[PDB]
């Protein structure tokens, strides 16, 4: 029965040619007698072309191959929470087998124009710079882009760690479940990230999908799609998920390799011509659904490595043309010790301003533009020219605000704690505080507010909004503290 | 036994027809018997028609179509453990010293999967090198990966030999040196220096195992030899539980050899003619080098950079894998600044105030900002001279020149080229010296006193000698 | 009988396809019925691909091909001394047949790690700048690298000419037989070089291998390997040989032609990826053997042209990464009339410092570092006003030494003659001599020193080293001459 089985004619470079499998579907999964799995990419009049997820070395000419009947798919459901999986959803944490709500195809078509909704509710990162200047909403696709070691993963991980505030509550409309995808990362790096998420108890609501550089290029190509299908299970049920792809550029490299092994000619920068379609059909799967579709959401945070900060390069500009905005992380700011080093000029959220917390919008106001103006002024003032009138004043406040935006890793702030900080900074109360003490100001002021004005912080938290009386009370608290500080 | 006839021969590539139901698996080793010794072929592909395609670990000259090949039944397998210490091994595990069989109890396949997800471990121990520019601006991690990047002749082998002298006999466990596609002269000089220093004793215990497949070797051997060296290092890490330091002189020669065989295989090339699977080839090699819970493995890897082009796919692929990278620049070496380390392009995971301490992080950051300011001025300075600068710029440039001149250091292995005897400078002494320079405390000293000396006390002594002269 | 003969199937781009030759060895040599020869490069189940050592016009489809029965090999031995041969070792001087001790394969593996020794005895070039600053040991590989017309061949030819002061003696361990390989040079240039050697009587100990610009690229590729095999006979029989590869850039160009006509994928600068393997498997064959291997040695001098002086180009950086140092000849110096134009900063001998004549090591001292310092001091001091005494003495001494290192073509000095000159320059006794009279000093001082103090010169030659008494008497001789001069 060569309808349901076939024989390997040839195999090498992780590609095998199979005779038979006459009934096989395109993109079906096959299993080899040696036990490796492979995906049927090419159906041809006398042969099938299978790409191998495991190593070829076990496969031999004349191996029996059998077809699963399933398009390449992965287990999905809540039973993956707290698990580390390979690109095919096999557990690699060494715990027991996974329990799944079902299986979902890796390649599924994104929800169209009708089922989607505008982005209107926040992904609270707890990063002062993100939540104030480039707010992200649930269902947004905000790119994270920058050079290596500029803090991209730290931004994503602090975002995941913040969700511990809500994921312990009952209100599953607020709970945000997280997926993280390692593509081409060292096993060392992803194991250390798992150990960090374990330290912060974040694993109990997180899922990690890992295709490390040891893994075959088909696995590194596939891993983002199956991670997206896992996040989509939450979206489609009506829950909210966040998905981080800690390098799409490494997926694009793996897909370039796979395309060359398929003998497909390269295009621009030697990437295959459909390297855009690879990322776009991935990222279009992040969406906010309408109430008829159950209100669920999937939020994406793709990561891109720039070379020398060159955002004009082909893959950076491709992903920028998909991602509803970007957070740009600047090496000059990072190595100057301004961490998280978010460049306030080049970072913009195209849709999350509708989803920003209202109290934080009220207190932040023009701050996003003001910091860019400050950065231009500082770039001229470093020439040592005369700084008279507003130039002096804008240099003072812009320095203190910049000193107010830097933040310690793995210490995301509650929004009720960002609101008084951004209020005190924007209204210039920090103009009297010397620049070395601004971190002390944050630590003691939140200690004062949390000790003496907890009523204000609870009302800010529960309402998400300032009344004129609540804003006046926050003014009196800030003025009193700065008077004492 | 499974035997097959040679049917095609194309450089290093040999096609073998096995004429029977069972073929050798991929990565199996096959043998041909030759007028001298044997030729080893490693299987690379199944072509169909019972024909496998294989890569040759030695010269294919004199092969005849129809010549008889025999499958050994497993991969290339190399001797492992303490019996390999003090001895020189080729890509296929034979001794290439004169000292007879290696006679180890175990032999182990050179192809293996990396350590599992549960076996990973990671350190933040700084490895003190005694090299000022490294110890200050890119401190190496014990149990981490270090890469040295440079074009031809810029100093990376002299750098590796200085590291071997300073670290390798201070390190408590064993060492492994793999020479991949470098000079057979450099290997013989290393073997002599190892015997003279005593890291090898021919009548005693030895701390280092040597694996060589030099630039005279065919591309198959230069491709696989790194896997033999790594398999020995992995055996010391896992089976002995030892802390290993693995040196790989010119890992680029492994990658380039992968391109050469790939050209004969007939794959469509990536980038400037490199093989596809360049990234996964590097991943499969470079992921096995990790430290684990069983034992630490430090490794120092030199990386040739063709035409000095750091955009070349092989350097750019390697940069992703390394915990510390030292970039050696031809321009800096032409200024006579040895060891030629670019202070700004060299970077380390361990340059973190939580690891180095806040004082060291501050000194390194202020040095980096000073040198970056100087680099920003250098074209204005080139057109207009230094007189167009501001007084703040003139001071910053004078101090940046002093600092970069002070990052030079006489290596003990290279005193033949410098006359000055070698210096080791302690990490603490380095950080105190550069902080005192940043304070401006020595701005009155001429730049020449900073050049090619072993710390600030030597700067003061040299400045006194110049002022007396 | 198709076992030992075959039929040409096709002919083009220097490749002939042949049916039969079933028993042919890979890289065996074949003879076509027209009498042209070819190497069998690749073997296939149906056919053999053969590279023609000649014009395609000489081979036609359907012509008969015969096995020669042996791998591409060349005659070797002392009977080649005084002869000019093609890349296959056929005589082209027309002086008659070659006399050979035997035949050696063109491709043969370089001696391994154990049979080698460190270089410890000099190749005395008789060039003041080379013997003083960048000494070459027997068994070294020293790259000569230059722009066009910068003196590369003159440096190698003067090295070859200097040997006749030992090659005419009885002491077979001091003799150094020469091999010179002309690759892509004009036949007229080679014939004029042979005339130049023969009128200086340097031919009686020299062998010349020629594959000139018209000769097919496979012959130009082969010619260095067969010249290496000729030099290896001396290396392996306990004699010393020097091999000059008078352009390896032209061998690389011929190998690029051959590889691209084979449809090999082009790499960087369209050279094949194994062009490094082409040069390294060549240059690894130059070695110094141990006393177990008979102490013999082969020294190589490869030569390279850098377009626009770019030492960063692909082939230059490849060969720099193979050889044990380089002599760099600067066009600016050569046109300023500083000849042989050795750039003292960019040239370096990485192993030959142990092989320098000890008397030269004593008298040169830091001279290389001093001349490198002098060049950078003179660079600013060309415009810099108000030079200090230190810079003034640096300029005086460096101009004296620069004039002293100039040397006329075909005029190599003995080391007994180089030592007094370098002593006089380094100790500054020239500082009072007028800058134009230094050439007058050089010839007149040696003439005095030969006539009056011959004992010192003979003692330098016989011992090779200066005792404190010989330094004192050479100081007396120099000071008395400068007192007269
Ligand atoms: C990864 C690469 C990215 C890529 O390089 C980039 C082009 C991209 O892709 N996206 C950025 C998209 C939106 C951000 C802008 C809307 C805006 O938020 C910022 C602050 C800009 C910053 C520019 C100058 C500051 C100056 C003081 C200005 O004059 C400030 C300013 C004042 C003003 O008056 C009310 C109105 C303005 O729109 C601006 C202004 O544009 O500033
Ligand atoms: C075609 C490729 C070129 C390639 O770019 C180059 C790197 C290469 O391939 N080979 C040259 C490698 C080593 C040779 C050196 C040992 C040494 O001979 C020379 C003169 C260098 C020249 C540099 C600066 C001069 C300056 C006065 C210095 O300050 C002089 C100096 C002083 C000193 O004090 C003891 C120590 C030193 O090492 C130096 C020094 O480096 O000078
Ligand atoms: N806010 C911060 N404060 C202090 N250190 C930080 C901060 N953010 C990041 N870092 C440190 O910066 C270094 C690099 O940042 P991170 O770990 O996020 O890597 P990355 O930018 O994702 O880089 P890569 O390309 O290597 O994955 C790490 O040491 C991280 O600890
Ligand atoms: N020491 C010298 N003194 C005077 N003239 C010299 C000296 N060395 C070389 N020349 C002359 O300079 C020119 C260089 O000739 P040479 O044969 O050395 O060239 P080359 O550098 O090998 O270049 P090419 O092969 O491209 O012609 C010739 O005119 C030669 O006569
Ligand atoms: N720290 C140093 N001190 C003194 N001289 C040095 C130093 N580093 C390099 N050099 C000089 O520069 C050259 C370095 O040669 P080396 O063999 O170390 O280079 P490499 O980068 O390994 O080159 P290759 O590509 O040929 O393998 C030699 O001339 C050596 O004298
Ligand atoms: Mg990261
Ligand atoms: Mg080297
Ligand atoms: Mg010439």
């Amino acid at each position: 029965n060569l309808n349901e089985t076939g024989r390997v004619l040839a195999v090498g470079d992780g590609i095998a040619r199979v005779f038979g499998l006459n009934n096989i579907q395109a993109e079906e999964l096959v299993e080899f007698s040696s036990g490796v799995k492979g995906m049927a990419l090419n159906l041809e009049p006398g042969q099938v072309g299978i790409v191998l997820f495991g190593s070829d070395r076990l496969v031999k000419e004349g191996e029996l191959v059998k077809r699963t009947g399933n398009i390449v798919d992965v287990p999905v459901g809540p039973g993956l929470l707290g698990r580390v999986v390979d690109a095919l959803g096999n557990p690699i944490d060494g715990k027991g087998p996974i329990d799944a709500a079902g299986r979902s195809r890796a390649q599924v078509k994104a929800p169209g124009i009708l089922p989607r909704r505008s982005v209107h509710e926040p992904v609270q990162t707890g990063l002062k710079a993100v939540d104030a200047l480039v707010p992200i909403g649930r269902g947004q696709r905000e790119l994270i882009i920058g050079d290596r070691q500029t803090g991209k993963t730290a931004v994503a991980l602090d975002t995941i760690l913040n969700q511990k505030r809500w994921n312990n509550g009952s209100d599953e409309s607020k709970k945000l479940y997280c997926v993280y995808v390692a593509v081409g990362q060292k096993r060392s790096t992803v194991a250390q990230l798992v150990q960090t998420l374990e330290q912060h108890d974040a694993m109990k609501y997180s899922i990690i999908v890992a295709a490390t550089a040891s893994e075959a290029a088909p696995l590194q190509y596939l891993a983002p799609f199956t991670a997206a299908s896992i996040g989509e299970w939450f979206r489609d049920n009506g829950k909210h998920a966040l998905i981080v792809y800690d390098d799409l550029s490494k997926q694009a490299v793996a897909y370039r390799q796979l395309s060359l092994l398929l003998r497909r000619p390269p295009g621009r920068e030697a990437y295959p011509g459909d390297v855009f379609y690879l990322h776009s059909r991935l990222l279009e799967r992040a969406a906010k659904l309408s109430e008829k579709e159950g209100s669920g959401s999937l939020t994406a945070l793709p990561v891109i490595e720039t070379q020398g900060g060159d955002v004009s390069a082909y893959i950076p500009t491709n992903v920028i043309s998909i991602t509803d905005g970007q957070i740009f992380l600047e090496a000059e700011l990072f190595y100057k010790g301004i961490r998280p080093a978010i460049n306030v000029g080049l970072s913009v959220s195209r849709v999350g301003s509708a989803a920003q917390v209202k109290a934080l919008k009220q207190v932040a106001g023009s701050l996003k533009l003001f910091l860019a103006q400050y950065r231009e002024v500082a770039a001229f003032a470093q020439f040592g020219s005369d700084l008279d009138a507003s130039t002096k004043q804008t240099l003072v406040r812009g320095e203190r605000l910049t000193q107010l935006l830097k933040q310690n890793q793995y210490s995301p702030l509650a929004t009720e704690e960002q609101v008084p900080l951004i209020y005190a900074g924007v209204n210039g109360h920090l103009d009297g505080i010397e620049l070395s003490r601004i971190g002390e100001f944050e630590s003691s002021f939140l200690s004062y507010l949390k000790s003496n004005h907890n009523e204000l912080l609870t009302e800010i938290r529960e309402k998400g909004e300032l009344s004129k009386e609540l804003l006046a009370s926050l003014k009196s608290a800030t003025e009193s503290f700065v008077a004492t500080f | 036994p499974i035997t097959g006839k040679v049917t095609a021969v194309i450089g290093a590539i040999v096609d073998v027809h096995f004429e029977q139901s069972e073929l050798p698996a991929i990565l199996n080793a096959l043998e041909i018997k030759t007028p001298q010794g044997k030729l080893v072929l490693e299987v690379a592909q199944h072509l169909g028609e019972n024909t496998v395609r294989t890569i040759a670990m030695d010269g294919t000259e004199g092969l005849v179509r129809g010549e008889k090949v025999l499958d050994t039944g497993g991969p290339i397998s190399v001797p492992v453990g303490r019996e390999t210490l003090g001895r020189i091994i080729n890509v296929i595990g034979e001794p290439i010293d004169e000292r007879g069989p290696i006679k180890s109890k175990l032999r182990k396949p050179i192809h293996a999967d990396p350590p599992s997800f549960a076996e990973q471990s990671t350190s933040a121990e700084i490895l003190e090198t005694g090299i000022k520019v490294v110890d200050l601006l890119a401190p190496y991690a014990r149990g981490g990966k270090i890469g040295l990047f440079g074009g031809a002749g810029v100093g990376k082998t002299v750098f590796i030999q200085e590291l071997i002298n300073n670290i390798a006999k201070a390190h408590g466990g064993f060492s492994v040196f793999t020479g991949v596609g470098e000079r057979t002269r450099e290997g013989n000089d290393l073997y002599r220096e190892m015997k003279e220093t005593g890291v090898i004793n021919l009548e005693g215990e030895s701390k280092v195992a040597l694996v060589f497949g030099q630039m005279n070797e065919p591309p198959g051997a230069r491709a696989r030899v790194a896997l033999t060296g790594l398999t020995i290092a992995e055996y010391f890490r896992d089976e002995e539980g030892q802390d290993v330091l693995l040196f790989i002189d010119n890992i680029f020669r492994f990658t380039q050899a992968g391109s050469e065989v790939s050209a004969l295989l007939g794959r469509i090339p990536s980038a400037v003619g490199y093989q596809p699977t360049l990234a996964t080839d590097m991943g499969l090699l470079q992921e096995r080098i990790t430290t684990t819970k069983k034992g630490s493995v430090t490794s120092v890897q030199a990386v040739y950079v063709p035409a000095d082009d750091l955009t070349d796919p092989a350097p750019a692929t390697t940069f992703a894998h390394l915990d510390a990278t030292t970039v050696l620049s031809r321009g800096i070496s032409e200024l006579g600044i040895y060891p030629a380390v670019d202070p700004l392009d060299s970077k380390s995971r361990l340059l973190d105030a939580a690891v180095v301490g806040q004082e060291h992080y501050d000194v390194a950051s202020k040095v980096q900002e000073t040198l970056q300011t100087y680099k920003s001025l250098q074209d204005i300075i080139a057109i207009l001279g230094m007189d167009e600068l501001s007084e703040q710029d003139k001071l910053t440039v004078e101090r940046a020149r002093k600092i970069q001149r002070f990052l030079s250091q006489p290596f003990a292995v290279a005193e033949v080229f410098t006359g000055i005897p070698g210096k080791l400078v302690r990490l603490k002494d380095t950080v105190a010296s550069f902080k005192a320079v940043l304070e401006g405390k020595y701005d009155n000293i001429p730049e020449h006193a900073f050049y090619m000396v072993g710390g600030i006390e030597d700067v003061v002594a040299k400045a006194e000698k110049l002022a007396a002269e």
